[PDB]
Formats: C-alpha cells, structure tokens, sequence
C-alpha cells in the first residue's frame, strides 16, 4: 500500500499516523499542494520570475551587505550541510528567495528558502555562517530537485518549502 | 464632535453609529487577523497573494486550515480581501447615514434609544417635585448680550 497515512483509530475527528517518512511523503506539516501547476511563475514581461542570480546581471549585493556566497550552512545539528553556491533571486519584487547550498561530504546542490535561514546575531554582526535550524545535515541530503538549474517551477517552490517546514515537527524523530 | 453628540442627546445611541464603530472595529479585528495570517505562512510563500489566489500552494491551504480548525470555518486567500474591503468600506458608508439621520429625523438619540428599548434602567439618582419640575426648567440658549449694562442707578 503506498497510501501515505492511516486513521490513528476508527472514530470520527481522529488523527491521521504517517505511514512512512513524513518528510519525503509529504504528511502533516511537511504536506505540499500536489496539484499545484509545475511551471515557473513569470514577471509581467513574461520572463521567469526566479531564477539564479549569475542569470541576470541587472541584480547585485547592496553595498555594504554581506554576500552569502561561499559562507557554511550549519544544520540543526550544528553540522556543516554545506556552503552557498549561489543565490536566486525575484525579479518581479527584488529579493533573495533561495539560497542554493553546495552539500558537504556530497555531490548534490540543493535550494534553501531564506525563510529558513537566519544569521549569527540576526545579521548586526559577525556574518560568518549561516544557520537552518528547522533540519539536520544529513536530511539536507534529501532535499527535493528542481528538474533545471536556471529556473524553478511553482510546484517545486511548494515542495521545497514544504520540506523545511516539516523539519520543525519531524527532524528529531524516529517516524522516518 | 462632542458638541455634536451633546447637542443631538447622545451619539452612542445612534444604531449607525453603533453600526460604523462594529465595522471600525472589525477592520483592526481583521488586518490583525490576516496580516499576522499572511507573515505566520510567509517563509512559505503566502505573501504572494496573487500566486496563492491562482495557484492555491500549501501556504494558502495551512492559512485556511488553520482558521478553521480554530473557528469553525475559513474564508480564501481572495475572499479575505472581500471582507477586508466591505469592513473597511461600510465603516464610512454606515457612518455617513448616521450622520443624515441627525437632526433630521432624530434629534434626541438617548430618547429614540428609550423608544426602541435601547436604554438599560438604572436607580433613580433625584426624585423632582412637581414645583421643582417647573422651576427646573431651563431656557433655550438664546443669543449674547451686545451691550454692556451699567448697574448705576
Ligand atoms: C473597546 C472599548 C470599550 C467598548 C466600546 C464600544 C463602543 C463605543 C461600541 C461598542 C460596540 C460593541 N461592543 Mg463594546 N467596548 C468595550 C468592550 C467590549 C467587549 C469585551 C472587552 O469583552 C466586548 C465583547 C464588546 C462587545 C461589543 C458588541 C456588543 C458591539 C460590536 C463590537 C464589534 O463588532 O467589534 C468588532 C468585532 C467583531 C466584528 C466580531 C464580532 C463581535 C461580536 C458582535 C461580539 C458579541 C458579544 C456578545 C454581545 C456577548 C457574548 C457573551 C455572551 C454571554 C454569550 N465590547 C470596551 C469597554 N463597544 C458597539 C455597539 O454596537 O454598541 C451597542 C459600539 O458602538
Ligand atoms: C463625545 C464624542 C462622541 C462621538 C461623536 C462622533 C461624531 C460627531 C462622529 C463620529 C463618528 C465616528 N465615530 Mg464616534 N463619538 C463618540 C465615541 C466613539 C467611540 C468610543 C470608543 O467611545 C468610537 C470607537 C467611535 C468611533 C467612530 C467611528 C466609527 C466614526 C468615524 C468613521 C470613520 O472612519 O471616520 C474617519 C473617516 C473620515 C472622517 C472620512 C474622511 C475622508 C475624507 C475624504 C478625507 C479628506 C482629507 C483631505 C484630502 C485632506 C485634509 C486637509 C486638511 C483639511 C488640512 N466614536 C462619542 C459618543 N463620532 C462619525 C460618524 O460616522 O458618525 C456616525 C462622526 O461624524
Ligand atoms: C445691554 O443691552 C442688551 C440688549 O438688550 C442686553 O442684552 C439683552 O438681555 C440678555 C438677557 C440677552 O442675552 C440678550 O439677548 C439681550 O436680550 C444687555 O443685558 C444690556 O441690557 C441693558 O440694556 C438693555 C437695552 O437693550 O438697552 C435694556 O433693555 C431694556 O431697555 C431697552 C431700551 O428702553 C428696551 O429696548 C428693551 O426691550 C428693554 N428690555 C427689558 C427686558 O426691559 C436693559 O434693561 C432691562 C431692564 O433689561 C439693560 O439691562 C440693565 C441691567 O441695564
Ligand atoms: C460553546 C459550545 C456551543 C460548545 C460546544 C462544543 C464544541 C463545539 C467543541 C469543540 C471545541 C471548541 C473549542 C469549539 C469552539 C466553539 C466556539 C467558542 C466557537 C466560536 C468561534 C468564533 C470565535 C466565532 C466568531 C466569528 C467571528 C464573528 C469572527 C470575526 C472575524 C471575521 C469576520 C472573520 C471572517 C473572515 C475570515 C473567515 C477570516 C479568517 C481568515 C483570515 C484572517 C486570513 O487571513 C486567511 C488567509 C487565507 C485564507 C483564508 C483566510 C481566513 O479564512
Ligand atoms: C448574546 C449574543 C448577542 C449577539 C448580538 C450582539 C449585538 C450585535 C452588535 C452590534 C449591533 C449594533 C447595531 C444594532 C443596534 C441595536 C439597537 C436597535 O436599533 O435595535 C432595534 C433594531 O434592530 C433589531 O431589532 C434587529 C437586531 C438584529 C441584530 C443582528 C446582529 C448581528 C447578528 C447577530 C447573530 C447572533 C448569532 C449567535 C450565534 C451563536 C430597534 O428597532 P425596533 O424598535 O424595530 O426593535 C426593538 C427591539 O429590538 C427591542 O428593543
Ligand atoms: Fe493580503
């Protein structure tokens, strides 16, 4: 049965118990919209809307910020997950959206949501890292995939997000 | 403004001023409300109303869930912005009617409050009698004195 969860008892207004991984299933808070279109969202010029930074050279750091590029990500677990490869970037309100990490002791590079993303000392000084404290490094493994580099589409950004923000419920938990 | 709502016998029991202010207050009711809604899914994305309105996300979902699981039932991420917009909108509109109806249908609120039953009893605080009645009533305000009078007599 690949039917993600099951009633915890037969009465009316039970809880559902995740079968398996809810992180990777998509259970509870780390649900997703599983009919959300997969397509990128589009400025009003029609170009993608989100896309990587070195793609658009319009955009560059404000003067005087930290550039997060090349920084360590510290996981949950204070590991290393990683470093900043690049950022991305909305072109329609300009921001950064995702941070994208290189993994550490890994080949993959994944996108991080900076949502989920704090500084040392909320950014007033220091700068030295970063810190996602809503997952652990090695659950940084299994971030999901965009199928491109250079762009992302709506349903990717849901379970992207979707994924750190279970992590607050599932990341210390045997449920997996 | 309070020279008007002494003048026309107390504001308060004006039904559309009563109205105005359960819409003033229903809009800081509702931008509390939905502005604390939107920033508790921002990290997901629940700020970019116009995708969540189009392309429904889990943030959209979780701010309808969580309403409902708290009150009973839930608006959408377009139809909060309805409401949003009458409260705000029939604050003024009610306002305005209130204001019509005084001192040209009604000139003495607290009275049309006793009329419609509006007016809670409390303790007679003075008992007049019927020689303090006539004695105890007033004059109509009429205009200033426009001359200085002399007391030399
Ligand atoms: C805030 C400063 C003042 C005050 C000044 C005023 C003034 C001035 C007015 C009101 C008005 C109202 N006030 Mg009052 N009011 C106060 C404190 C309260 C408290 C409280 C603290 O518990 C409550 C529940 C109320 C309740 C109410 C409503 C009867 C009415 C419309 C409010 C509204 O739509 O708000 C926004 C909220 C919503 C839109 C959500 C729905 C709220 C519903 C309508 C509340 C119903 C409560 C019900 C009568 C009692 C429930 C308990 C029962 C035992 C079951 N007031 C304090 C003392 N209030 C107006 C009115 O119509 O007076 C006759 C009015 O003119
Ligand atoms: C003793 C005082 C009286 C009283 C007398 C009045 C009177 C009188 C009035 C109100 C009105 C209102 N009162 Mg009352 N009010 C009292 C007690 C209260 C209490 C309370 C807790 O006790 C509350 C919450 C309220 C609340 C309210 C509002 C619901 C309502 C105004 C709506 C609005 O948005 O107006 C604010 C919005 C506006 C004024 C609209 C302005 C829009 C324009 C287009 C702006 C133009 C700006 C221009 C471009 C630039 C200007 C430049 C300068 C001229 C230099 N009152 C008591 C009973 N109240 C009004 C009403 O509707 O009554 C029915 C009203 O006229
Ligand atoms: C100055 O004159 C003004 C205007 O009359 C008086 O104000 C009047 O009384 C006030 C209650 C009210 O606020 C105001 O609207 C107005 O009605 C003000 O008090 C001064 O009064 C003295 O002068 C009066 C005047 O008008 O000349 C005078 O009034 C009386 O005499 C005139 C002239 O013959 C006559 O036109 C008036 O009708 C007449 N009124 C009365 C009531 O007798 C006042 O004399 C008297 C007795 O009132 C003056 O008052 C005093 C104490 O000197
Ligand atoms: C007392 C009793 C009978 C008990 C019986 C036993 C029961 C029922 C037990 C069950 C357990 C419990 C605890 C039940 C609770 C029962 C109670 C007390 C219920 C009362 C609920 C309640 C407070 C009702 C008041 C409703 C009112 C008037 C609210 C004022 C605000 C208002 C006008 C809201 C309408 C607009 C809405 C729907 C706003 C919510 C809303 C907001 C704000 C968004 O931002 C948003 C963004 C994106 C998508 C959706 C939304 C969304 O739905
Ligand atoms: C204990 C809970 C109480 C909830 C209700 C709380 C009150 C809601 C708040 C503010 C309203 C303020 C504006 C209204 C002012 C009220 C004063 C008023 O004008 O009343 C009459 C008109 O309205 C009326 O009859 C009609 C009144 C209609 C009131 C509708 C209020 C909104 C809906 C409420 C749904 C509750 C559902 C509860 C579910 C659990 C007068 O005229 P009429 O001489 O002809 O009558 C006389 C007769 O009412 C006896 O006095
Ligand atoms: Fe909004």
């Amino acid at each position: 049965s690949d039917v993600k969860f099951v009633p915890a008892d037969n009465y009316n207004g039970s809880p559902i118990i995740p079968t398996g991984n809810p992180m990777i299933d998509g259970v509870g808070p780390a649900s997703w919209a599983e009919d959300r279109r997969d397509e990128p969202d589009l400025t009003y010029h029609g170009s993608h809307k989100i896309v990587p930074m070195r793609l658009d050279p319009t955009f560059s750091i404000a003067k005087g910020d930290p550039d997060p590029r090349g920084l360590p990500v510290i996981a949950a677990d204070k590991q290393v997950a990683g470093t900043v490869v690049e950022l991305w970037v909305n072109r329609s309100e300009p921001q950064v959206s995702y941070y994208e990490v290189q993994l550490a002791s890994g080949e993959r590079r994944v996108l991080l949501p900076t949502g989920y993303v704090q500084w040392p000392n909320f950014g007033l000084w220091g700068n030295d890292k970063l810190l996602v404290k809503s997952i652990t490094a090695a659950q940084f493994a299994n971030v999901p995939a965009t199928k491109r580099d250079d762009q992302i589409t709506l349903l990717e950004e849901d379970k992207i997000c979707a994924y750190y923000a279970g992590g607050h419920m599932y990341a210390f938990a045997e449920r997996s | 403004t309070s020279a008007f709502s002494i003048r026309y016998g107390n504001l308060y029991y004006n039904p559309f001023h009563a109205l105005s202010i359960a819409f003033l207050y229903g809009s800081a009711v509702l931008f509390a409300m939905h502005g604390a809604t939107i920033l508790a899914v921002a990290r997901m994305g629940g700020e970019r109303e116009i995708e969540q309105i189009t392309d429904r996300g889990t943030a959209a979902e979780r701010s309808m869930l969580f309403w409902r699981w708290c009150m009973g039932f839930n608006a959408t991420m377009e139809s909060i912005h309805r409401w949003a917009w009458w409260f705000a909108v029939l604050t003024t509109f009610t306002g305005g009617i209130g204001i019509l109806l005084t001192g040209t249908v009604v000139d003495n609120w607290y009275l049309w409050g006793v009329k419609h039953g509006l007016v809670a009893p409390y303790p007679a605080q003075n008992q007049l009698t019927p020689e303090q009645q006539d004695l105890l009533r007033g004059r109509y305000q009429g205009t200033a004195p426009d001359s200085f009078p002399s007391y030399v007599v």
